[PDB]
C-alpha cells in the first residue's frame, strides 16, 4: 500500500485485480494507523499472521438477550441472595428452566450493559490474597458511558472479484475529530468510593488506582455502533483513597481484530457510514492487585 | 488574483458567493476592497460584523455543515461598487495566506450624467520656457467612458496627446484628464484649438484661442 | 480609537532594502497583532506577514525569504523591511491592526479548533514605486480663468514618481476642490492637474494659491492664479 496522512488514518492506494483477472485498478482508501504496518509504502498488520475475512456487512454485533436452557430431565440452580460472594453455600436457592436475558457483551476493563447488583455492590474473586486472580466487581447502580466517532465516514464499494466487493473507507466529510467517551465526574466518582469501601472489607491499608500493566487489554475496548474501540482509560484509574466535568478518554478505532487462540485467522469490521455515537451502562470492572500501599 | 464579474441593479441584492467553500467548520472574512484604497472589513466570523458597517451586509453561519458560504448585500446602493474578498478559515486546509479570488461588484443602471469639459490655455509661465501644454478637464461623467478628440483648428492632431483611463470619485461618477503637448510656436500659429468629448452618444467642445 | 500610517521611501531602486514603517495612534503597540498588505496593478491583495503582541514573525511562504516585520515598542512604531526587489513589487503597502480568534468546531483539549486572522482598522496606504529611473520634481505652472461661475486650477508638470498632493490656500480652500489622476507620459514622467470652482465675484480678488507638494524630490511649492 502506498500511504499518505491526513493531519490518526493514513490514505493508501493499491494495485488490486478487478472482477476481470487480467485487470488492474488503483484503489484509493483510509486505514486506521493500527490496521497498517511499515515495510512509505505499507501494508495490512495480519499479512505476515493469519487469513482475514470481512465480517458480511449485513450481520449486526447486538448483543441480544440469550437464555441458556437446560435439557429436559435436568435442572439450572438460581441465588437470589442479594449479597451472594463468589462462592459458598446460597440459603435462597431456586431452580429454573432457562437463564435469564444474557447479553453477550465481548468487553475489556470496563463491564457494560450488564446485570446490576441490588442492595450494595459486591466483588468476587476466588483467592483474593492470591493477585494472580482477577477480581470481577459489580455495581448497583450503573454510571453512564456515552462513547461517539464524531467523523462522518463513507462507505466505497470496490470490485476485486465476481461478487466479491470489499467495503473500504472512502474519506472523511467535515471536521476531522477524536473518537472518545464520557463519564460522569461525580457518579464515577461517588461509584469509584463504593469500590473502595469493599476494597477494605477484604483489607486494610490505603486503595491505588492506576493505569494498565495487541492494545485489546491494554485499554477499555468494546463495540460501538459496530467498530471496536480503545479507549485509554488512564483517565479513570489514577486516584488514591486514604482511611459539570465530563471525564473524557481517547478512543482509537480498529478494523482488523485478530482472533485470540493461536495463530488462525482475522476479521475484518467493514466501515460504518456517517457518524457513531452510543450510550452504555458500564455496571462491572476488571481489577487486579499487584510495600505499604 | 484574477477577478471575477458580478452584475446587480440599484437596490436589488447581491449573492456573492465564495470562490473556495470550506471543508470543515469555517472562519469565513469578508474584506470591501476598493481598488487602490484602503480595504474595509466587512465581516469577520462567518456571520460577525464590525463596528461601523450597515445591517444590511449579511454572512451567512456554519451551524449545519454543507451551507457554503456566501455574502448578502441588500439595497445595493452606488458606492457598494468594490471588490469583495472571501478570506476562509476551515479546519482541514492550512493556514489561509491568500485571501479569496476577488469579486467585483458593477451595479447596473445608474442615473446616466454629462461630463462637465473645462480646457485650460498654456500658461504663462511654462510659454516663457518654450513649452505648452492643453489640459481638457472632464469631470462627473457615467457611465465613466468617453473619448477625446482634439481639433487644430479645424484639423484633428492625433499626434503628442495623453489621456487618462477613465477614474472613479467621491459621488461615485468619473474623471480624466486629457494632455495636448503643443510647440510654443504651434500654439500662437494656430487660430483656434478644439477639445471634442464623445461621453456616451453625445459630443462636448470646448475651444480655446490664443488671445 | 486606533489609527495608523504608513511612510516609506515612494521609489527604491532595484536590489535593495525596501524599508518601511508605520506609527499607530490610539491603541497599544504590544497587546494585538500587526498585518502588513500589498496590491500591485493587475493583481489582487497579498497578505504579507504579521507580528504578533508577543513580538512572533511568521510570513506569507510566497516571499518568506524576502521579508522581516520588525517593531520597536519605545514607540507605537513597527517596521517592514523587504529586499531584493524587483519591479512586481510595486505596489500600495497598508498598515492594519489583525485580531486573532479561535475557532472551536469539536473538544478545545484534542486541538479541534484553528486559528483566523481578521483585520478590521486599516492603515491609509503607502504607494511604492521600484525603478532605476531617479526621481524627479515636479514644476507647477497656474491656470487662470475667464469669468457668475468659473474654474481655475495648477498644472503639475511632468514628475516621478507618484504621488503628488495639493492643497488650496495650505488647507483652507477645501469646497470644489478636484485634483485629477496623474498621466503618465511616454517620457516616464507623470502630469496631473488640480482645479476649483470658485464663485465668479471672489475673482477680483480673493486670494488663491495652490500648494503642491511631491514627497521623493523633498519639494514644496506654491503658485497665485489669476487672469
Ligand atoms: C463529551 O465530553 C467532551 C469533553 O467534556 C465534550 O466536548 C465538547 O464537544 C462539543 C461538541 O463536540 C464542543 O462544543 C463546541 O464548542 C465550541 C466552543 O464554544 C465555546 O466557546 C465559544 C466562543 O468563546 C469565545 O467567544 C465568546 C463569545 O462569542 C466569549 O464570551 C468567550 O469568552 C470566548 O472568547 C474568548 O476566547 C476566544 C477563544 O475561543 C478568544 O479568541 C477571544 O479573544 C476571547 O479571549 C462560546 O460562544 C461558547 O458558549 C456556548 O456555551 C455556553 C456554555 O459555556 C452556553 O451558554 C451557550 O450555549 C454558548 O453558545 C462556548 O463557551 C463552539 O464553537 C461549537 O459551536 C460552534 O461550532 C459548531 C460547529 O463547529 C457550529 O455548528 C455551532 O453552531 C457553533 O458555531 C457558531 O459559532 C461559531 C464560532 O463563534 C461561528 O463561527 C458560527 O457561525 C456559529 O455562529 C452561530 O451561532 C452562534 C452561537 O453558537 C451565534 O453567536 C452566531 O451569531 C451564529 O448564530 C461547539 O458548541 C465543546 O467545546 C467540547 N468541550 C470541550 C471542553 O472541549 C462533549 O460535548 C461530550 N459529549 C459528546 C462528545 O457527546
Ligand atoms: C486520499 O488520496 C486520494 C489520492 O489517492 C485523493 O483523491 C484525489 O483527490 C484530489 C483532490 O484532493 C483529486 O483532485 C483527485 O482527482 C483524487 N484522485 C482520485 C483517484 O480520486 C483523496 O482526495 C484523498 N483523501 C483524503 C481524505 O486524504
Ligand atoms: C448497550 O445497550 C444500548 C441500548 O440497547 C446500546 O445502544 C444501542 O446501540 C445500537 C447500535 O449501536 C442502536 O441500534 C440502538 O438504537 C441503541 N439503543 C439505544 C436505546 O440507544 C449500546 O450499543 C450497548 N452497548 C454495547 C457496548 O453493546
Ligand atoms: C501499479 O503498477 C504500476 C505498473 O507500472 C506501477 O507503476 C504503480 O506504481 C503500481 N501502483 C502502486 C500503488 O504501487
Ligand atoms: C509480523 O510482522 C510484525 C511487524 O510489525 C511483527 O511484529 C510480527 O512478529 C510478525 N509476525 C510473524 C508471525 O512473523
Ligand atoms: C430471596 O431473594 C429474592 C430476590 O433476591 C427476595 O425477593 C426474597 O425475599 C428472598 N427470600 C428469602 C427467603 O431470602
Ligand atoms: C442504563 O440505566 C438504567 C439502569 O440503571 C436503565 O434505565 C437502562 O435500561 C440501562 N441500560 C441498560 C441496562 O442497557
Ligand atoms: C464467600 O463466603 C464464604 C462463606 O459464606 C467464604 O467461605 C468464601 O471465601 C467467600 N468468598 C470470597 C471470595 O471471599
Ligand atoms: C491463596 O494464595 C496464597 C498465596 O498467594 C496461599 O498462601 C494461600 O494458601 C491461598 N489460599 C487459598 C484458599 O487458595
Ligand atoms: C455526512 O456527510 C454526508 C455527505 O456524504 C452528508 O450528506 C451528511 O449530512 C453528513 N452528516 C453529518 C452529521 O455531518
Ligand atoms: C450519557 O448520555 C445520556 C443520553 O444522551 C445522558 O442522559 C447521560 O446524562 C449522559 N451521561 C454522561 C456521563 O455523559
Ligand atoms: C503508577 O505506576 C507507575 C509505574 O511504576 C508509578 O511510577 C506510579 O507511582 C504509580 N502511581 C500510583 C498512584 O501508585
Ligand atoms: C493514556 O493517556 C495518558 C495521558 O492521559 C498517557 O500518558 C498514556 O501514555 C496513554 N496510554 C497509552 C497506552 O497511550
Ligand atoms: C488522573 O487523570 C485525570 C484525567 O481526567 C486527571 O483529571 C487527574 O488530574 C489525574 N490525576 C493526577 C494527575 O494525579
Ligand atoms: C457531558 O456530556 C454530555 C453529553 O451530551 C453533554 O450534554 C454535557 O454538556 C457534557 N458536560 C460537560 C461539562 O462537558
Amino acid at each position: 500500500l502506498n500511504c499518505n496522512n491526513v493531519n490518526e488514518m493514513k490514505n493508501c492506494s493499491f494495485n488490486v485485480t478487478t472482477s476481470i483477472r487480467d485487470k488492474i485498478k488503483k484503489e484509493y482508501a483510509l486505514f486506521y494507523k493500527l490496521d497498517v504496518v511499515p515495510l512509505t509504502n505499507y501494508r495490512l498488520i495480519n499479512c505476515n499472521t493469519s487469513v482475514i475475512t470481512q465480517a458480511c456487512p449485513k450481520v449486526s454485533f447486538e448483543p441480544i438477550p440469550i437464555h441458556y436452557c437446560a435439557p429436559a430431565g435436568f435442572a439450572i440452580l438460581k441465588c437470589n441472595s442479594k449479597t451472594f460472594n463468589g462462592s459458598g453455600p446460597c440459603t435462597n436457592v431456586s431452580t429454573v428452566q432457562c437463564t435469564h436475558g444474557i447479553r453477550p457483551v465481548v468487553s475489556t476493563q470496563l463491564l457494560l450493559n450488564g446485570s446490576l447488583a441490588e442492595e450494595e455492590i459486591v466483588i468476587r474473586s476466588e483467592n483474593i490474597t492470591d493477585n494472580a486472580k482477577t477480581i470481577i466487581v459489580q455495581l448497583n447502580e450503573a454510571v453512564e458511558i456515552n462513547c461517539t466517532r464524531p467523523n462522518n465516514n463513507t462507505r466505497k464499494s470496490i470490485h476485486i472479484g465476481p461478487g466479491r466487493a470489499f467495503y473500504a473507507t472512502g474519506d472523511i466529510i467535515g471536521n476531522i475529530r477524536q473518537a472518545h467517551c464520557n463519564i460522569s465526574k461525580a457518579r464515577w466518582n461517588e461509584t469509584l468510593g463504593q469500590i473502595v469501601a469493599k476494597l477494605e472489607e477484604q483489607f486494610p491499608k490505603t486503595i491505588i488506582f492506576n493505569h494498565s500493566s495487541d492494545p485489546e487489554i491494554v485499554t477499555h475496548s468494546f463495540n460501538c455502533g459496530g467498530e471496536f474501540f480503545y479507549c485509554n482509560t488512564t483517565p479513570l484509574f489514577n486516584s488514591t483513597w486514604n482511611n459539570e466535568q465530563n471525564i473524557t478518554l481517547q478512543c482509537r478505532i480498529k478494523q482488523i481484530i485478530n482472533m485470540w487462540q493461536g495463530v488462525g485467522k482475522a476479521m475484518y469490521a467493514p466501515p460504518i457510514r456517517g457518524q457513531i455515537r452510543c450510550s452504555s451502562n458500564i455496571t462491572g470492572l476488571l481489577l487486579t492487585r499487584d510495600n505499604g500501599t | 488574483s484574477y477577478v471575477r464579474p458580478l452584475s446587480v441593479a440599484l437596490g436589488e441584492t447581491a449573492s456573492i458567493s465564495c470562490g473556495r467553500q470550506a471543508l470543515g467548520s469555517r472562519a469565513v472574512q469578508w474584506y470591501q476592497h476598493r481598488p487602490g484604497q484602503a480595504p474595509i472589513l466587512l465581516i469577520y466570523n462567518n456571520q460577525d460584523r464590525p463596528s461601523g458597517i450597515p445591517e444590511r451586509f449579511s454572512g451567512t453561519p456554519d451551524i449545519n455543515f454543507g451551507t457554503r458560504a456566501t455574502l448578502t448585500i441588500s439595497g445595493v446602493e452606488a458606492g457598494d461598487e468594490a471588490d469583495y474578498y472571501c478570506h476562509m478559515w476551515d479546519s482541514r486546509s492550512g493556514f489561509s495566506w491568500s485571501f479569496g479570488g476577488a469579486t467585483r461588484l458593477t451595479v447596473l443602471g445608474q442615473p446616466k450624467a454629462a461630463p462637465s469639459v473645462t480646457l485650460f490655455p498654456p500658461s504663462s509661465e511654462e510659454l516663457q520656457a518654450n513649452k505648452a501644454t492643453l489640459v481638457c478637464l472632464i469631470s462627473d461623467f457615467y457611465p465613466g467612458a468617453v473619448t477625446v478628440a482634439w481639433k487644430a483648428d479645424s484639423s484633428p492632431v492625433k499626434a503628442g496627446v495623453e489621456t487618462t483611463t477613465p477614474s472613479k470619485q467621491s459621488n461615485n461618477k468619473y474623471a480624466a484628464s486629457s494632455y495636448l503637448s503643443l510647440t510654443p510656436m504651434q500654439w500662437k500659429m494656430h487660430k483656434s484649438y478644439s477639445c471634442q468629448v464623445t461621453h456616451e452618444g453625445s459630443t462636448v467642445e470646448k475651444t480655446v484661442a490664443p488671445t | 480609537q486606533v489609527q495608523l500610517q504608513e511612510s516609506g521611501p515612494g521609489l527604491v531602486k532595484p536590489s535593495e532594502t525596501l524599508s518601511l514603517t508605520c506609527t499607530v495612534s490610539g491603541g497599544s503597540i504590544s497587546n494585538y497583532y500587526w498585518s502588513w498588505i500589498r496590491q500591485s496593478p493587475g493583481k489582487g491583495l497579498e497578505w504579507i506577514g504579521y507580528i504578533s503582541d508577543s513580538e512572533s514573525t511568521n510570513y506569507n511562504p510566497s516571499l518568506k525569504s524576502r521579508v522581516i516585520i520588525s517593531v520597536d515598542t519605545s514607540k507605537n512604531q513597527l517596521s517592514l523591511k523587504l529586499n531584493s526587489v524587483t519591479a512586481a513589487d510595486s505596489a500600495i503597502y497598508y498598515c492594519a491592526r489583525a485580531q486573532q480568534g479561535k475557532r472551536i468546531y469539536g473538544m478545545v483539549s484534542f486541538g479541534e479548533f484553528f486559528y483566523y486572522y481578521y483585520m478590521d482598522v486599516w492603515g491609509k496606504g503607502t504607494t511604492v514605486t521600484v525603478s532605476s529611473a531617479s526621481t524627479k520634481g515636479p514644476s507647477v505652472f497656474p491656470l487662470a480663468p475667464s469669468s457668475g461661475t468659473a474654474a481655475l486650477g495648477c498644472l503639475v508638470k511632468d514628475y516621478f514618481p507618484e504621488p503628488v498632493t495639493v492643497s488650496w490656500n495650505s488647507g483652507a480652500l477645501t469646497s470644489g476642490v478636484h485634483t485629477f489622476p496623474a498621466v503618465l507620459q511616454s517620457s516616464g514622467l507623470y502630469s496631473l492637474s488640480s482645479v476649483v470652482t470658485v464663485p465668479s465675484s471672489s475673482l477680483g480678488t480673493q486670494t488663491y494659491i495652490c500648494n503642491v507638494n511631491h514627497k521623493p524630490s523633498n519639494t514644496k511649492v506654491d503658485k497665485k492664479v489669476e487672469p
